[PDB]
């Protein structure tokens, strides 16, 4: 049966290999701890669903929303944790910095 | 590894503009190389690869771009054509052939091949109405276990699954496409926009805003282009991009002249207006940055042909007149 | 004999007639006598139109010396109940019912060459019987005359009286004298 | 666990062969059909191997031939032949070979029509000549009890139900 | 009929028509009465070769005998609105409206074969009313013959009064006398 | 099964699959019995040209 | 010469013969030119192939006989050839 946006969400979560788990272990190397929101996840899948990539899109959708944030953390230390919400898939915001 | 920030560094000393395109190859081999290090990934979780896509027009830099990155590290790298490329059981080559050329370059050595990185050149030209090439090529791309004959006798079979595949071509019409997505639908008529200008900016910026549903337009298969996840923009070199060319990129065409010039105690001054000219002329030709060489060795071969015929030799001056090929550029005694 | 276009795109190589081609670009021609079947052809290109994109504007040639009032109607009524916005652009002429049809244009996107004529007059019609009849028809076609009127005025922003009385008979009006008028909002010369 | 159950009987202590039912999974395009191939090969006791429609072709011809697809699961059994005929197949693109609008066969199809023809004899078992490693030898490796797994996306056949 | 041709090119061999071969060069043909209807093909294909390539110019032969103001006006707006020059080639004769728009091409682009004739006048009209509408027309009718007239002059270079005097009657010009006129640029005789 | 000289398997196979049952005995071999399945899939393609030799 | 892998010519053998006329001398070796006449024979519209097995010397190689590997960084690979078709191309 095709994937639906509930059906992404899950995908986005559940599977051991998730796209958000591959991520968070990327970010783990450099030593901050990535989460992503419940709000976030779901906006995700209705950009896939629209633009129907699928689940494949999921993976470029993150990188792009993901690109800046990845670009200066190697570079750019300090930071503790970086919060993701669903502002920051549409490109309005930026990623929420933590520092600790 | 270095950060993104020095490969970015790296990338502007033989690399002028396409910022954005230098930001995207910089953190996408960051984490590429960071997953293949780290594939333990401190956990059970198997990193997925992120393959790379280009856009640009002709003699955009994609090949020096993605020649920098190969020649920055230590990996091998080989180059392909789509267009040569065709389906199984036809007089045409099979994909299977690119990763022919990926073992030899890479010496047959598995572990050497996996952290190398190709590029195909001309992604288009292939799309819909053909289609076959794709679904061949879909296969290569999200892992495969093709084998190669050793030694060119245990086949030896490298995996695709870690190994970048960077898919770049000249998109004819792309911005058409993105034109009527992200404008007004006018294409002919008074109250339309015609594209009399030659505007340089108004194709890398209407590419910058691609999207999927735009190369669906175009014909890429949707599975193809999930294959591609990252995805780059590269603007067309303008007449100021191409005098920075001459003398910002550190193996410049400049200094390469300059420095054969002062090996024998003689000074090559490049004026600033010859420069110019030299960069109109390839974009008169449409012959790219490559065309650049050409139009460079053409002023200088009658100078340097007569400069070691006498002695004492001290500057040369090339000037307008020169790249015209109305006039000789006066020496120094 | 129609000229038969190629347009070239990476998914292959199609074949379109020049009114066709240019369809796809959101244009409609509007050309010879103002009639029901011609109208309907109008009407349709802009509900298909419409289907394809709501959000892009239409772009329409009027070049007619007038016809039907009904068929006339039919195509205003589409421009004002489609929410693209009809662009509307005179070429060579603009009679009583294609300058309504000129001015009908949404503000700001309606469009006049240099050389153009524009006529605005009363309706014209007739009918031959009783005289009852007369009189159903005479008040009929009056209340379409003062109908037509005050759209007009709301379009070109005139006051009623002013309509009447510059349409009770034919009236000329060049490209610059329009734009004063306010049957246009611009003159198209040169493509910048 | 049908196929377990056919290995750990395949001595036939019974009075029948416990025949083999192959799967034919279609799944629209991006629903994850590759993933369950992949997936089931992190817990299978006995060797795996996928291949690609599009790559094979009938015999005789420059395109891939059928018995490549066998070549792939001896790797994976360390060349053991008794190992590799209990193995498992998962073909992909399966959706290709199909014949595009030809019925009347005005030319043979190789790499639609022909590569079913050809995979007919494999998938009900077949004695099939595989090269020694990749024509001197050519392995027999009998495909009667090797399970096969066709995967495609079948764009279109919404319309024919 | 219309013969049709093949043209050979990198996708492969593709069938056009002789008119539609030669449109693709950028070429227009204006023949026969000028009318509303082939006025706004000649505006179709002259917007359609614009958006093609608005740095090559477009060639328009004319061969016709005069026709509707209105409808040669929309040509002539088409041309002088879009950025490309046009390029008008006079084929066996140039009436009024085709002499006219054969002066309106790109200065410098316009030419005449060497037994061309070319023919100007002033506009003919008429109508049939009271006294108080005919007076409108005919107001009318005198606008246009200024207005025509000083494009007339402004293309040709003379001046507006000697216009007036050659266009009060039928004046018929050569290939020859059409260059010192003004009406034409240069004659083409041979290819070189 | 393909036509000689090409890449595919050649007639004489068949024959070499049945020496292995009689134990390379010609004698045995020249007397046995031999199965060709999907005999029907050679079947010369009429509507196809005689323009490219049908190996298959 | 034939292609990478194939055994019926040596590829590697432009490298051995040119130490031999150099009297089997790193710097003699690495100061003349080495013409490879007949390369649009082998280019491509196999012979694709070729351009690669040839690259393998013209650029970053170690290989010669007294195994020697001397290394070409200086040798002038000038390759020559006519070029049938290069005329209607350009
Ligand atoms: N920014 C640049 N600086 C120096 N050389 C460049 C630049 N961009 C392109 N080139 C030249 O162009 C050639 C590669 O072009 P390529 O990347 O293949 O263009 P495309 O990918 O658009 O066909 C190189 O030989 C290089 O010298
Ligand atoms: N049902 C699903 N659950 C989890 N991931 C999925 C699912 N369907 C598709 N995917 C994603 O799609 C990618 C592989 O797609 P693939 O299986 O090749 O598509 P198809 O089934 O059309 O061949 C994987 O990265 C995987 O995460
Ligand atoms: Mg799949």
């Amino acid at each position: 049966n095709e994937l639906s946006e509930e059906a992404l969400i899950q995908i986005l979560k559940e599977p051991k290999n998730a796209l958000t788990k591959q991520y968070q272990a990327l970010f783990n190397l450099e030593g901050v701890d990535l989460e992503f929101r419940d709000e976030a996840l779901d906006a995700i899948a209705k950009k896939a669903m629209a633009r129907k990539t699928g689940a494949r899109g999921l993976r470029s959708i993150v990188e792009a929303a993901l690109l800046d944030t990845m670009y200066d953390l190697p570079s750019m230390e300090d930071v503790e944790k970086v919060v993701i919400d669903e502002s920051v898939i549409d490109g309005q915001s930026e990623p929420l910095l933590i520092y600790g | 590894l270095p950060t993104p920030h020095e490969i970015r560094n790296h990338l502007d000393d033989y690399v002028i503009g396409q910022e954005q395109a230098k930001k995207v190859l910089a953190v996408a081999v960051y984490n590429h190389y960071k997953r293949l290090r780290n594939g333990d990934t401190s956990n059970g979780v198997e990193l997925g690869k992120s393959n790379i896509l280009l856009i640009g027009p002709t003699g955009s830099g994609k090949t020096l771009l993605a020649e920098t990155l190969a020649r920055l590290l230590d990996v091998p790298f080989t180059m392909a054509d789509a267009t040569t490329l065709t389906e199984a059981g036809y007089v045409g080559e099979d994909v299977e052939n690119i990763i022919q050329k990926l073992l030899q370059k890479s010496d047959y050595d598995v572990q050497k091949a996996q952290r190398g990185i190709v590029y195909i050149d001309e992604i288009d030209k292939i799309s819909r109405k053909g289609e076959g090439v794709q679904q061949a090529l879909l296969k290569l791309i999200e892992g495969t276990v093709a084998a190669v004959p050793p030694q060119g006798q245990e086949f030896l079979q490298v995996d695709t699954s870690k190994i970048l595949f960077i898919c770049g071509g000249a998109f004819a019409g792309l911005d058409k496409v993105i034109s009527h997505r992200v404008e007004t639908g006018s294409g002919i008529g008074f109250g339309a926009t015609v594209k009399a200008k030659s505007d340089k900016a108004s194709e890398g910026e209407l590419l910058a805003q691609v999207e999927p549903e735009d190369l669906i337009k175009f014909g890429l298969i949707p599975e193809f282009i999930g294959r591609l996840p990252v995805v780059a923009t590269l603007n067309e070199l303008s007449e100021e991009a191409l005098i920075q060319i001459l003398k910002e990129p550190k193996n410049a065409l400049t200094k390469q002249y300059q420095a054969l010039f002062n090996l024998e105690g003689v000074d090559l001054e490049f004026r600033d207006e010859a420069l110019d000219a030299i960069a109109k002329k390839a974009m008169a030709r449409k012959t790219g940055a490559r065309g650049l060489r050409s139009i460079v060795e053409a002023a200088l071969l009658d100078t340097m042909y007569d400069l070691p015929s006498m002695e004492d030799v001290e500057k040369v001056v090339i000037d307008e007149s020169v790249i015209d090929g109305q006039s000789e550029p006066l020496l120094i005694y | 004999l129609v000229p038969m276009v190629i347009e070239q795109t990476s998914r292959g190589e199609r074949s379109f007639d020049i009114y066709s081609r240019l369809l796809k670009e959101r244009v409609i021609f509007l050309t010879g006598q103002v009639e029901d079947h011609m109208a309907n052809l109008i009407v349709a290109q802009m509900l298909f139109l419409e289907a394809e994109n709501p959000e892009k504007d239409i772009y329409l040639y009027i070049n007619s010396p007038g016809g039907v009032i009904t068929a006339g109607m039919s195509i205003y009524d589409t421009m004002q109940f489609i929410k693209p916005d009809v662009s509307t652009i005179c070429m060579g002429q603009a009679a009583s019912m294609g300058a309504f049809l000129l001015t009908a244009g949404a503000k700001g996107k309606r469009f006049c060459l240099p050389n153009s004529r524009v006529m605005i007059h009363q309706p014209l019609g007739g009918y031959q019987g009783q005289a009852t009849d007369i009189e159903i028809h005479a008040r009929e076609i009056l209340k379409v005359k003062g109908r037509m009127n005050e759209l007009m005025a709301l379009h070109t922003g005139q006051s009623l009286e002013q309509i009447e009385r510059d349409t009770e008979r034919d009236r000329f009006l060049s490209a610059p004298e329009a734009v004063e008028y306010g049957l246009v909002d611009s003159i198209l010369t040169h493509r910048n | 666990y049908n196929h377990y159950k056919r290995l750990r009987n395949g001595d036939t202590s019974n009075g029948v062969e416990l025949g083999k039912s192959n799967i034919l999974l279609i799944g629209p395009t991006g629903s994850g059909k590759t993933l369950l191939a992949e997936t089931l090969a992190r817990l299978l006791d006995v060797p795996f191997t996928m291949a690609d429609a599009t790559t094979l072709t009938e015999a005789g011809y420059v395109g891939e031939d059928v018995e490549n697809i066998i070549q792939k699961l001896l790797q994976k059994s360390d060349y053991d032949v008794q190992k590799a005929q209990r193995g498992i197949v998962y073909i992909d693109e399966i959706d290709k070979i199909s014949r595009k609008s030809d019925n009347p066969s005005i030319t043979r199809d190789v790499s639609g029509e022909g590569v079913q023809q050809a995979l007919l004899k494999l998938i009900e078992g077949t004695v099939a000549a595989v090269p020694p490693q990749g024509q001197q030898e050519f392995l027999q490796v009998d495909t009667s009890k090797i399970l096969f797994i066709c995967g495609g996306a079948f764009a279109g056949l919404d319309k024919v139900i």
